[PDB]
């Protein structure tokens, strides 16, 4: 996958987290991304 | 008759809420607390 400038590979899933409107992907306690908002479709994905 | 009533009062001071199995709290206190630390330290720039 390449969201938007992220890359690397994953299993993308639907997800029940709710993102502000400013509140654009989310993070871990690694310090890792593991949510994105799609953008043409605002949806919220899961990567693992 | 003794060897009974000790037998029955072992049960409440295990019971009581002081840490009498601290000892084996320890061992899992340490690993988990390890391996947290090993996957926290995976998000810093070292000069980077
Ligand atoms: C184009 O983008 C708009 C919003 O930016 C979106 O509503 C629309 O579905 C998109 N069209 C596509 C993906 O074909």
């Amino acid at each position: 996958f390449n969201f938007n400038g992220l890359k690397g590979t994953g299993v993308l899933t639907e997800s029940n987290k709710k993102f502000l409107p400013f509140q654009q992907f989310g993070r871990d306690i690694a310090d890792t991304t593991d949510a994105v908002r799609d953008p043409q479709t605002l949806e919220i994905l899961d990567i693992t | 008759n003794q060897f009974n009533s000790a037998i029955g009062k072992i049960q409440d001071s295990l019971s009581s809420t002081p840490s009498a199995l601290g000892k084996l709290q320890d061992v899992v206190n340490h690993n988990a607390q390890a391996l947290n630390t090993l996957v926290k330290q995976l998000s810093s720039k070292f000069g980077a």
